[PDB]
């Protein structure tokens, strides 16, 4: 695959703040270093999850609502 | 009882838990660091959470990791197993606060009997007998110093550790800053007492365990009951250990373990969780120690009551590491060829498998041989040709080590101290 | 005890007896076709032969070339296992004859209880319940045929079945009689016997679970057997046993129906499934046949003999689950079943080449529990633990047995096995 | 010679650095993450060291820990590989000044070559055959863009930074653009090259990889189908000179598509290739000991003339993935046997009991046949692919015998697109 | 095109037959004891068929068998391999008489050169380098003697004609009295007073040379091969070509071995076993059949032997001309054994783990695998490595490393063996006798 | 139950001659030493013989097939 | 038993300058963000701080000894 | 596993050079052997078996010493 970026922790996977918000990136968007793809709640904690590299999205791995593991692949770039 | 559990362990430990899960129909998950993806009982759990990388410190120790598990799979409850942090009273709390339930005693008990001090104040308290001391520190009075020694009785032992053994010379001692007094038990045995409590009031005692067999106070060898050990010595200490567990209000599986010498027993201290060596009990009294965990978790009181435990043939357990026989450093890496030993009495408590990687991270104990014998002649010799079949390939192990001891005369005969096999060894 | 045998057969079953040797001291001489020389007994024994090649007729029932193994190694006694030469009278007597220790009873015994005639005649006068018969063969008169088919009891058959009188008539067209049991359970009852008028008798073992008159499945006690009812076969068995001057360990096979047995056969050896029922006594029947054969007397009382807990034993055969078609091949992976009340008895292991010989039982496992539900789960979990890969295996089918509810409800005839998959 | 290297890399390309160094003597010095303590080049290297956890970006793109991992155990120079930190500039900067010898091109090479823009530049400049384009962002003009279109020729392809086949069809299909000629069902070609970094420069005939999913080469072959001793001279003259001009050191690969008897340069690979094999084959040169020898200083000991085309030699590339859906398919390789016999030759760290971890390109292995001719090196490619057992995970290798049973395949020639037409995508 | 083919062999060798089989597209019939129903070919084989118990001489060497199941199977041809029968003339006879192809050479040819009388007889006709010699017995003319040592040249050796009386010279001034003394001890121990004289090859290289013939008059030879490194006259070690052998010598050998072949009719592939001392050869054997080491001239010639033994077979002519045979590079061969490294006991039991070795130049040519029990019967050579290098120390280098990845567990091997000899210095040197490595591992 | 297997390769054949009647068929009684069935090899016609006394359970391979060594050819009871 | 393990490639060196004393001894307790050792990595003096309190059992690296990532440094309790 | 021509033992039994423990041996290495002749006696239950050669030619070597026993399949002569 190409450059991925993984979950740090385990909790559930978001791709908006909110139901009726926008999603942080969608594929064919570029994005750069510090930038949030998405969320991973975990405890009462709302955990952004943001780009390490910096580049286009290429694919989003994990529906919102679902559960993921510690360095599970959530997004790739390039 | 509960619906989904998490096995907060891993290793031959995890397995066992999971097996219990499995006949109870309870759904398991399987926490686990990036290094033990390839963990049996990771590949049998109805569901897997990767909890952080190899380090122990930052998977099987990592709190918030293995209650977020928990969280999102929608586990009850949560089996610490042993070690790690199962007698972690931080890690109990916060499991009960996430409104999990937590397998094992209450936090504060585990403090009582995790510190040395609050300890020992409870076993007084409740009657368990400790070892004899000065009670206190020793003045200049010779005469005193003497009266002391005199009641605790010769041998005696200096500590801030110097030897005394008679009237003539124990000024000198005193010489060689404040100093107490204790017994000096020269060749004691390890004598530990397994104990079930549901934390409603019960509480019962199955026998005991020798394990004196060790190497550097690490356990080698176990067995059950103990030899020596006559039915109301075993009555008398049980009931010991049980008013304890009555007193301190204890809740799920513990053990005392004792030193033992000419007839006394002295409390060390109390393994507030399951045991490495339980199996060697189970065998004997036909108890499943870890279903009898999940029953007191899920709220249910015991089922047996003291009258209905009996103790019937004998078992011992040698514990499998990977190491090197001769000096001991641990040896990680590829099991290239397994075969486990079968037959009447065998009983083989392992995750290994032929292709498994035993990594370089963790305990090295990687299995356990028990084998039940109608005495103990029947379960020694079964040790003896289980072992013999035992194939472990690609790492070194203890294996041969476990032969020499089966083979050994002194142990044949049974009672043997805690110095025995570092003084077979020559260390 | 004895010096030095020689295991007189293959798999699993050699590889039970050698155990039992190396606990007792015993040195072990494993005789083997040229096709077994990866055999596990074999590679473990202090003495390999070669007897023959790979086909049983020339190799395992090669009763020369087995003598001769125990003359040259210096073996004292032969165990013979089950099956292949274990009830061959002939020869049991040529082991004695030529001054070797056989393993099991006296010839003239498994002669006895090798002819349907005279086995069903000793049992008669032991008190074993047999099938009710017209007891030889009647005429002409009606009357007392239909008096017959009402005392024998409906259904009855003839030397064929019939369920009643106007049914009689017909089917009568030398003859005889005999209860039809239509219905029945395959309930067995295990027996020891030093030989020197000590016989006692370890509870029993239902094996109805059946497939072409095979077992598949075996579990002690039986379900439904009380205590009372164990003591009046038990103890029938073994008087039995003391009449017919009976030696090692045996076992009484009978129909069980509405609480009542009839005797079928007496396997006069050790049975496939006996491992359920040391499970449930704490007896090792091996280790009991060898001290037998050493000449001791028994060791054990009938008062000592104390049934605990339940055990089950799933047959582990290398072929087809759909279609039974044997199976031989290499074990390209293997891994057993652990854990409490777990107990693997096999001789296979990853590497291991299953011959295109012999039959087709490769291994065994036996789950012990405090109750018989707890016994059935644990076999569950063994054998989706048990990996067998490279080659076909009923493992599958085991598993579906364990999952029936009239298995977990318990009871089951002997014909239920075919009844579920359709044949 | 050099001492010691480390292998800056992983898996099968790292086990065939470790061959080629324990031939010439070289020591090797295995840097791995935690999750390949079981692979075969780390069991087999002189030392180990541990750089960094499972995942590459803190692992074997962990900068810092190679160079680290080089210093504390003296080796001389460092071997990179293919993908990772082969084809990155700051790394082959920071080796050098750290005192250590990159075994590939200088920085300055790796940074004009590995941008599209710059390396285009050069390579017109070197007389390389490039894609036409409109050199430039387009206007809203279209008297110009028609012109542009027409100089280019038909058909041609917008991008940004739709196909128009048909000046008609122009205004609409046309943020920064550019536009292109479009290349419908070219064909992958490749050319092998090696520098000594001295002014010599040397071609090793080329590779055809057109078999693709997603763009990554699944099938290589060498020489490639339907190319003539002419045309291979042509573009090879033009790629050796142009190594001559940027200064070219070490082993590379010129990337072209091919259509219509032209070539057009897309990109140079600055770096050992992953189907480098199949030349070697045909060639008889080892390239990674060329490597190795350029790096040490030496000249190029192969001089053109003697570089001589014989047989012809294919690859299968062996992923773990499923067949039929290519997800990746890590796990324990329960069972595994290699092919053998005559022109086969198997390129791979995996055995019995090795786990594949949930980690990095889901490439385990390389199955290569030779033969006389093409067709007896698609047969042996066949029975080899039958011959190899890897189970405990699902591989391509299904997908590779069918590839070896198209006709199409057979017959040579297949597009860049036809892989991927052939399975529905 | 061959239909269909019995491979009557077992281990690598059949392996590598049912290898080309498939390659040509031949349908293959694996026959194998009940003993090997586990080889690897077997398993890889359209068809199998049992032809008898372990032992070689109920299975193998089971002639009626072999036929039997190349009835049944309506095979075409049979390949013998090596060893075996397959230079068996009589059962290549049965083959032929029962309508089936034998792939290999005529009977009569198999006899021929099955006997060593008549094979010498061949060669010398054919104009193959034989070992000199008087010819016939030695009168008492020692002018006559002398000057059939000076021709043959010296050193010498009287051997006796009775069956001892054996006697090696050095120079002319002691031949006569050599005689003498060789006539009256041949006298008083064979009771036969008669002597005769050849050349004595004191430090002689096991050179061979490949041919391959179509039986049409067709006929090229494929390099040389040295397999001087021996044990018990048993090859430890071949390479090609052969070290010092230049191509003028090369061409001089081969052109005579190839127009022997033309004279004798020969068909199929051959080899032609010379002593080889200070640039001659001297004729031993022809072994009219495929032999264990043939990979190494496959190797540096890029001929597939195999193949070619099989298009042959099928009637047709040389597709390759002597012009169009090039050496390319050096290759060297160790037959992997299962036995005891020092005592060369065998080794049969159970592989428990296996890995093959891999990368350039690298060939494994072996039928086993984890979890493949090596049998009790049969030849312990289990397997084979051969390397390939642009020149011999390239060879020899990844023969190195190739024997350190080999892994091979269970039973023993004679793999550090090799690891030895290939460091072994005066192997490095190249050239070492037949003499060699009996005289390196103790007498 | 008891197997008795071909001792050699070749074809199998239920009669000694095309129009002949089957040497058995089953439940048939047997005795050693008795004709069971035929296998040709190279035109001989061997015949293979009972090596144990009973009644035919099976006949495991039909006329005109061919068999190998120590195959299944017979079942007794 | 708690493994102190190095989180990064380099030389271990137990004091913070040549001549200076060691961070810590086998014997001396230590708290969480104490520094037990450095390692030195291309010339930049890193400094391994302790992430859990207690007693220093042992020390398993002499100084000048290189050492990898997730390599034991120090042994606590 | 030893290569050339092997006469197996077809019998278990014990092992004999010689027909009798005061008489010479049947075959020496070396001799010449015909089809049919006794090289050595296996001993089983009473029963002199003789082995005789299967193959004609010379005896390489006598691979077990008398008085010791054989398994079937047991290498028990080389010829030629």
């Amino acid at each position: 695959s190409g450059h991925i970026v993984r979950s740090p922790m385990v909790g559930t996977f978001y791709r908006t703040p909110s139901p009726d918000a926008k999603a942080f990136i969608e594929v064919g968007q570029k994005v750069n270093v510090g930038d949030t793809l998405c969320i991973v709640e975990a405890m009462k904690m709302m955990n952004q999850i943001e780009a390490d590299k910096s580049g286009t999205v290429k694919a989003i791995l994990v529906e919102s609502g679902q559960p993921v593991e510690f360095d599970e692949p959530l997004v790739v770039i390039e | 009882m509960l619906d989904k559990i998490v096995i907060a362990n891993r290793g031959e430990i995890a397995l066992r838990i999971l097996r219990a899960c499995k006949e109870l129909g309870i759904k398991t998950v399987a926490v686990h660091s990036s290094a033990d993806r390839d963990l049996k009982h990771v590949l049998l759990a109805d569901e897997t959470v990767c909890i952080g990388p190899a380090p122990s410190v930052k998977s099987y120790l990592n709190i918030p990791a293995i209650i977020s598990a928990a969280e999102i799979t929608g586990a009850v409850a949560i089996h610490p197993g042993y070690g790690f942090l199962s007698e972690n009273a931080n890690f109990a709390e916060q499991v009960e606060r996430s409104g999990f339930i937590f397998i094992g005693p209450k936090a504060e008990t585990i403090r009582l009997m995790g510190d040395k001090v609050s300890a020992i104040a409870a076993m007084k308290k409740a009657g368990v007998p400790c070892v004899p001391g000065s009670d206190g520190p020793l003045g200049d009075d010779m005469d005193k110093n003497r009266a002391i020694a005199k009641r605790i009785g010769y041998p005696v032992i200096i500590k801030a550790m110097r030897v005394v053994r008679g009237d003539a010379e124990l000024a000198q001692s005193i010489s060689m800053d404040m100093v107490y007094m204790e017994k000096y038990l020269e060749n004691p045995r390890h004598v530990e007492i397994q104990v079930l409590a549901d934390g409603q009031g019960n509480a019962i005692y199955l026998a005991e365990r020798d394990c004196s067999m060790q190497r550097r106070h690490q356990k080698v060898v176990e067995e059950a009951p103990a030899p020596g050990i006559t039915p109301e010595l075993r009555r008398y200490i049980g009931e010991r250990c049980a008013k304890a567990c009555v007193d301190i209000g204890y809740r799920g599986a513990g053990t005392f373990e004792f030193l033992f010498e000419n007839g006394e027993f002295y409390f060390i201290e109390m393994n507030t969780r399951i045991q490495v060596e339980h199996p060697v009990t189970e065998m004997i009294t036909g108890v499943d120690l870890i279903k009898e965990q999940l029953r007191i978790a899920a709220g249910q009181p015991l089922s047996i009551k003291q009258e209905e435990v009996h103790v019937r043939g004998h078992a011992v357990e040698c514990r499998i590491n990977a190491e090197d026989p001769n000096t001991f450093l641990p040896s990680p890496g590829k099991i290239t060829r397994f075969h486990a030993p079968g037959g009447f009495g065998v009983r083989w408590e392992s995750h290994i498998y032929a292709g498994y990687t035993v990594p370089p991270y963790y305990d090295s104990m990687i299995g356990k041989l028990i084998c039940y014998g109608e005495n103990r002649d029947v379960a020694i010799a079964r040790m003896k040709n289980a072992l013999q079949e035992l194939i472990i390939d690609g790492i070194k192990t203890n294996v041969d080590l476990q032969i020499r001891i089966m083979n050994d005369e002194n142990f044949q005969h049974g009672g043997t101290n805690i110095h025995y096999l570092e003084k077979k060894l020559g260390l």
